[PDB]
Parts: C-alpha cells; structure tokens; sequence
C-alpha cells in the first residue's frame, strides 16, 4: 500500500481561488494516475480531473472548464492541484487518489516507407486506493 | 597523344550558341547525375 498525503482542511474567502497538494510514497505517481474528486455530504461523487501516469495527459470534468489546473514536482513524487473562484457553495471535501488505465491504439494505416499512422486514447479501468482526503470550505 | 595540327591555308565558320555539342552536355551531365542518384535511399520518412 502506497502511503497518500494531502493537503490539511482550509477555509477560503469567496471568490477566490484554492490550492491543494498530495503525494505518494515510493514516487508511484510515475506507475498511476493521479486523479482529483469532489463531494458534498449527502452527495454523489464527483470526477475533478486527471493526470496520465506518463504525465503527458490531463483533462478536467467540464464543470470545471477554466477554474482548475494541475502541476508536479520534477520527478513527480508530489502533484498539486490549484481551484479557482470558490465559492460558499464550492465547499466540499477533496480528494487525490490514484488511478489506472488503458491505452489502446484507436486507428491505424500501416505506412510501408514510415512510421505508421496511428491515433491512440485512453480508458479509465479503475481508481486504485483513494488519498485521505482534504475539505475546502468557503465562508466569510 | 591528343594530337591537333594547323590546317595549311584554311579558314572555318563557327556559330556559338547554335552548336549541340552543349546540348549534348546538357543532358548527358544530367542522365549521370541521376544514374548516381537512382541507387539511394528515399528520405520520405522524414516529412513527419
Ligand atoms: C499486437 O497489437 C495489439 C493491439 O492491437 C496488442 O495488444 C494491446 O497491448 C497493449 C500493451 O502493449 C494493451 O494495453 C494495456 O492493457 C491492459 C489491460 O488489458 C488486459 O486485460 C484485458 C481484459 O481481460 C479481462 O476480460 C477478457 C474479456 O474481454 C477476459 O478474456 C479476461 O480473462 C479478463 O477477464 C485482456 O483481454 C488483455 O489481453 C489482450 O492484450 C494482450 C497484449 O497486451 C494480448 O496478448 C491478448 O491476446 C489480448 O488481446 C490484457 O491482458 C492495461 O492494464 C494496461 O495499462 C497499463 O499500461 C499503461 C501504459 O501503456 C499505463 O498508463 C497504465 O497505468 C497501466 O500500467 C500498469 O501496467 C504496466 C505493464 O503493462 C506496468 O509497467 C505498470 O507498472 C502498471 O502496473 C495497458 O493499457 C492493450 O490493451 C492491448 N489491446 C487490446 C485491445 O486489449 C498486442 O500486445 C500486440 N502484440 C505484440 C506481440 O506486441
Ligand atoms: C475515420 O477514422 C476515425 C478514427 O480514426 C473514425 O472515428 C470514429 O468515428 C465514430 C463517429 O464519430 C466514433 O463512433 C462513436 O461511437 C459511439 C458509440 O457507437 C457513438 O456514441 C458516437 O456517436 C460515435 O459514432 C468512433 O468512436 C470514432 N473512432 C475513434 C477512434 O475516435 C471514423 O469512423 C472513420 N471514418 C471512416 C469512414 O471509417
């Protein structure tokens, strides 16, 4: 089992921004995906958004268009996750857990004098342990 | 030996620019150019 950090609880201003931080032991962030997730009590889960484990992709549930970036530390052993904008209604507690995936190529033509033409995506197969969580709450 | 003599009282008309031995040139410098050439790899992988 991977140890998980995450940032400690905070309280915000709103109309403002947030940020967060977690980690994973062993740097196996380069071995899993690292994926952000928001709830509220009484509520259903929420997907935040993603980083490959190869790093080279990320994406955002589209709620979030605009308000959420995701950075690393070199080397990855630590990922951060910065939310824009909060609100009363933004609180929420927060998530960082790991995650896998598969990557299938999507298309192909085979070029018989080059490389072949090929466009590839990714699956989520599943989330792996979650973090411990952080809560964010805005108020006055 | 690339023996030449001098023609005992001769003259001759020439015409530069009409003659096809440069024509011939032309194009036998070209044909060699690519009988080169045609032996070697394409480098069409190399449009990525
Ligand atoms: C020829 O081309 C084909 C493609 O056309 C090649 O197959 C493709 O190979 C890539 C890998 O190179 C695969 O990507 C990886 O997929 C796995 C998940 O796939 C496994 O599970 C399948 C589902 O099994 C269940 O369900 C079926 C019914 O559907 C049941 O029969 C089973 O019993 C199970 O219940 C299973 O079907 C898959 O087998 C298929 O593929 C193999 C080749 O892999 C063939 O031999 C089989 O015949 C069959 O077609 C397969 O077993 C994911 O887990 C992988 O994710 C890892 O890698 C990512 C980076 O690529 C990374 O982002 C992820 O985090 C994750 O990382 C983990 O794994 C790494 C090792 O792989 C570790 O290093 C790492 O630490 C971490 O642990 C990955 O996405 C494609 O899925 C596969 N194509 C398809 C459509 O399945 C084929 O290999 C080529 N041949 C040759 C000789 O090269
Ligand atoms: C040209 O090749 C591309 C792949 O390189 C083909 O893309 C495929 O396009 C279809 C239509 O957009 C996608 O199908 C999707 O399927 C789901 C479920 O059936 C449906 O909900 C969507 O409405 C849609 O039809 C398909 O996923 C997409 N493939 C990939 C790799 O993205 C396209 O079909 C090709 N054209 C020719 C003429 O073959």
């Amino acid at each position: 089992q991977v140890q998980l950090v995450q940032s400690g609880a905070e309280v915000k201003k709103p109309g403002s921004s947030v940020k967060v931080s977690c980690k994973a032991s062993g740097n196996s962030f380069s071995n899993h995906d690292v994926h952000w997730v928001r709830q509220a009590t009484g509520q259903g889960l929420e997907w935040m958004g993603w980083m490959s484990h190869e790093g080279d992709k990320t994406g955002l549930a589209q709620k979030f268009q605009g308000r959420v970036t995701i950075t690393r530390d070199s080397g990855a052993s630590t990922v951060y996750m910065e939310l824009r904008g909060l609100t009363a209604d933004d609180t929420a507690i927060y998530y960082c857990l790991t995650g896998s995936k598969h990557r299938l190529r999507d298309y192909f033509l085979y070029n018989e004098y080059g490389p072949n033409y090929e466009e590839w995506g990714d699956y989520l197969a599943t989330l792996d342990v979650w973090g411990h969580g952080t809560a964010v709450t805005v108020s006055s | 030996n690339p023996q030449e003599i001098h023609l005992e009282n001769v003259t001759e008309e020439f015409n530069m620019w009409k003659n096809n031995m440069v024509e011939q040139m032309h194009t036998d410098i070209i044909s060699l150019w690519d009988q080169s050439l045609k032996p070697c790899v394409k480098l069409t992988p190399l449009c990525v």
